[PDB]
């Protein structure tokens, strides 16, 4: 909880500090404004007519001369709209891709938990929170990142009693002197037992198997019951 | 003392992973991190 | 990615004439708008190559002792004998795609194109740098499994990583350790068949050669439209200016300008539509890098036809190859 | 069989007290009453 609360704190600090964090949204707003401005600026262009201003052509020339000048403004102006609408159709396809990605991240990172590596942030995904933005969405991806590693010696199997043992879940490790099972993603060592492990084949086939004891939690029950059993006999003598 | 430099870019920090046929690294701790991602909609 | 191209719209339309350039100005911002569009495509080719290959902030390297439990990566790992650190399989791919105009210092089809104002820009990441990122992704995989994707690279023995893989496809890890010498021989033989395949056929890289071919064909079509009259008394701008005085020349030069400008607007439209296809393919390749190389995927048929174990990236001219390893 | 153990009760916020059944125990005790019947007869 303190790590999560501190990491949410760093988001507010980041967004208060930099301008470039929302560049992917500002670029879209900028391209819309730039494309609209370019289309307005093409009203200034003559396209070879004696003026770029339609009313001047109509003020200065009579119909059969005016038609030849006005057709140059129409032709150039048309091509300017056909360009704008083509650029906007190609931008609409990019924004639509991005929206299909954002809808997929909404469904798989907010409404769920994702096993897809690096789809919901750099880490193992826990959950994500959506936030609205102008023309966009922000996802706050919450991720478990493994932090302070230690080296250990390891083995693919333990050989106990002519038979090879493998972890049910987790991995075998030793600190040098003793052997444990731990879960793969967090060091939490447990004694090697018939509950922590399963058996397959003799010890001869596994490359790199190691000899260690394999605890049976039925056995000290059966033996503590054998000392109760002995005390009943010894008293009843 | 400021000026424009030009250089061949580095692709990252240099890092040999300490591999051996019987060595494993396991994390004793974790960081919960929150990272923004921004999409045009 | 595809080849970064830019065009001097004035040198293409009016090449070295002042009296044509004064008519081209009457068309307003159209030349600038084309230059912008081509720059937006050209920057996106680095964005794409960066999103696909730069998925690690550290450059990992394989250990000098290659004890991977019998698995043999020497045909996908680097080769220090080569003047670029490219691997054996990558240096096949660099022979199969027959490139055109890498823009590396001009001093033929390429010379014809450049001399009409059609320049080709360098990529930001040279083929050594893509090979280093690819080497780092591979060295992370064969020494650290998925963990270098999630956080710190954590070493694990390669046979134990393959066991974690087998558990990821619902096959119990003892099925690896009881068959490891076979599983290694099958993997080594399957990597052998990749070198044989790439040595044998030409069509295997068709998806990359088609991109190089369309870039070359689109550049050639744009050069060929300099031959066209568009209704002017000649297609050669200097002849019009040599034969006619200003008020007649303006009527002929305007037909060449109008036709040429439509030829650039066509080229830039085709290239924007190709940039969106390559853009998609690069987002797919970046997703396959993240989910098949930096991880193991439960997504059926996303990382090859089979149950996915792991994948190895290899660089190719304008592309990426994935060698997907699958349990069948 | 349905559960696994980790640490003492002091660290988990919101832990509750309840019995945790051991399916070895009534076997061991039904065997202790067989064991008692063998002794009591053999008196
Ligand atoms: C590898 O991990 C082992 C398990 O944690 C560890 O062995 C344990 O070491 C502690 C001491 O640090 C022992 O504690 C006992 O020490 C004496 C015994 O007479 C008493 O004063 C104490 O009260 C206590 O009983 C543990 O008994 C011992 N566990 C076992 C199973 O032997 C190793 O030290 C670790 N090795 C390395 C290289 O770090
Ligand atoms: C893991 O534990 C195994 C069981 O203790 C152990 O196997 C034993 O290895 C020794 C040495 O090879 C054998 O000793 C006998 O070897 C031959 C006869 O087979 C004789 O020439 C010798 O004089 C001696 O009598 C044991 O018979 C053998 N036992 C079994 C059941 O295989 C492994 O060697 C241990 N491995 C490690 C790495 O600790
Ligand atoms: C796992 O990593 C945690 C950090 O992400 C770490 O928490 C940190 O613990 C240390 C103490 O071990 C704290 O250091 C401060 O401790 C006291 C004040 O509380 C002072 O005497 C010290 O000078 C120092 O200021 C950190 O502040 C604390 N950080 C957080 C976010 O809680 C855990 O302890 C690590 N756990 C394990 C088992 O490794
Ligand atoms: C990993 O796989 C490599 C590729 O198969 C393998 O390299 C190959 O090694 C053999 C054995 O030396 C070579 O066979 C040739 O060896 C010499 C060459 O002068 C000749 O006397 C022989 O007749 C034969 O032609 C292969 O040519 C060689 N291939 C390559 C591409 O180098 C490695 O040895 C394997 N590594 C391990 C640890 O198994
Ligand atoms: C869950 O079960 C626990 C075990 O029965 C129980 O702990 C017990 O709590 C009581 C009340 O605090 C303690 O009673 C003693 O407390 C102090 C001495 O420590 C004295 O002042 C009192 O007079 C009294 O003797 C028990 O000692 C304590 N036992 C243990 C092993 O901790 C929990 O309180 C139960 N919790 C719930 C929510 O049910
Ligand atoms: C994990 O261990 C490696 C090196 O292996 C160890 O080498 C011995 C000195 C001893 O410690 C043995 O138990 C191991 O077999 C560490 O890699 C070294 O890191 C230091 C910097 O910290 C560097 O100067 C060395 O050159 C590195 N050596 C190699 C071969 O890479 C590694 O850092 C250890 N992991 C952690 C988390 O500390
Ligand atoms: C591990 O490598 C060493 C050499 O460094 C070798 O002696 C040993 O037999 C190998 N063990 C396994 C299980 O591969
Ligand atoms: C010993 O046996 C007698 C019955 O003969 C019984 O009453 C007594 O409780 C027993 N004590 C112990 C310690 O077993
Ligand atoms: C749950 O909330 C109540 C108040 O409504 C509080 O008394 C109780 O201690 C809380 N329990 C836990 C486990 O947080
Ligand atoms: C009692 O013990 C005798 C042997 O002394 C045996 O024959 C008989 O079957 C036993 N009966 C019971 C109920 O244990």
């Amino acid at each position: 909880a303190n790590q999560f609360n501190s990491a949410i704190g760093k988001i507010q600090d980041s967004l208060s500090s930099t301008a470039s964090a929302l560049g992917k949204l500002q670029n879209v707003v900028n391209q819309n404004a730039q494309a609209l401005n370019t289309l307005v600026k093409q009203l200034s262009s003559n396209f070879g007519a004696i003026s770029s201003v339609l009313n001047d052509i109509l003020s200065r020339l009579d119909k059969v001369e005016a038609e030849v000048q006005i057709d140059r403004l129409i032709t150039g102006r048309l091509q300017s709209l056909q360009t704008y609408v083509t650029q906007q159709l190609i931008r609409a396809a990019e924004i639509r891709a991005s929206a299909n990605l954002a809808a997929t991240k909404m469904s798989e990172c907010v409404l769920g938990q994702s096993k897809r590596v690096d789809f919901c942030g750099k880490g193992y995904h826990l959950m994500s929170f959506p936030q609205s933005a102008p023309h966009g969405v922000v996802f706050l991806h919450v991720t478990y990142v493994p932090a302070q590693e230690k080296n250990f010696t390891t083995a693919p199997a333990i050989c106990h009693d002519g038979k090879a043992h493998f972890p049910r879940e987790g991995v075998f490790v030793s600190n040098g002197t003793h052997w444990f099972v731990t879960q793969r993603n967090f060091y939490e060592p447990q004694i090697i037992t018939t509950d922590n492990t399963f058996v397959s084949g003799n010890c001869d086939v596994v490359i790199g198997i190691v000899n260690n004891t394999v605890y049976d939690p039925l056995q000290p029950e059966l033996d503590s019951f054998k000392e109760e059993l002995d005390k009943y006999f010894k008293n009843h003598t | 003392s400021q000026s424009i430099i030009a250089y061949t870019m580095s692709l990252g920090a240099e890092n040999s992973v300490a591999y051996s046929n019987n060595s494993i690294a396991i994390p004793t701790n974790f960081t919960i991190s929150v990272t923004t991602e921004i999409l045009p909609v | 990615s595809m080849t970064k191209t830019s065009v001097d719209c004035t040198m293409y339309i009016c090449g070295d004439s002042t009296e044509c350039s004064n008519l081209l100005l009457q068309y307003g911002s159209f030349c600038t708008q084309l230059n912008r569009a081509l720059t937006g495509i050209a920057v996106e080719q680095d964005k794409n190559t960066q999103e696909v290959f730069a998925q690690v902030k550290q450059i990992y390297k394989t250990p000098p002792i290659k004890d991977f439990g019998g698995f043999n990566f020497s045909q996908i790992l680097p080769d220090p004998s080569k003047p670029s650190k490219r691997s054996f399989i990558e240096d096949l791919l660099f022979n199969k795609v027959t490139l055109a105009d890498a823009g590396f210092i001009k001093q033929d089809l390429i010379c014809a194109q450049k001399f009409n104002g059609l320049t080709v820009l360098p990529p930001l990441l040279t083929d050594e740098m893509i090979a280093q990122y690819t080497s780092a992704l591979l060295a992370g995989t064969i020494t650290s499994g998925w963990t270098f994707g999630a956080g710190a690279a954590l070493q694990i023995p390669f046979a134990m990583q393959m066991a974690y893989r087998f558990n990821g496809i619902g096959v119990t890890q003892n099925v690896l350790y009881e068959n490891q010498k076979l599983i290694a021989n099958q993997f080594n033989s399957a990597i052998g068949k990749i070198q044989d395949s790439l040595s044998s056929t030409a069509s295997a890289l068709g998806k990359l050669q088609n991109v190089v071919n369309q870039n070359a064909q689109a550049l050639n079509t744009l050069v060929k439209q300099l031959s066209s009259n568009f209704g002017a008394i000649s297609s050669v701008l200097n002849d019009i200016l040599s034969r006619l005085d200003k008020v007649e020349a303006e009527v002929q030069i305007d037909r060449l300008i109008t036709g040429r400008l439509q030829s650039l607007q066509t080229y830039v439209t085709q290239q924007l539509i190709r940039a969106a296809e390559i853009r998609a393919s690069a987002n797919l390749a970046a997703t396959k890098m993240s989910e098949c190389v930096l991880g193991q995927s439960k997504r059926v048929d996303f990382c090859g036809k089979g149950y996915h174990l792991m994948s190895f990236p290899q660089s190719a001219p304008h592309g990426v190859v994935f060698l997907h390893v699958t349990y069948v």
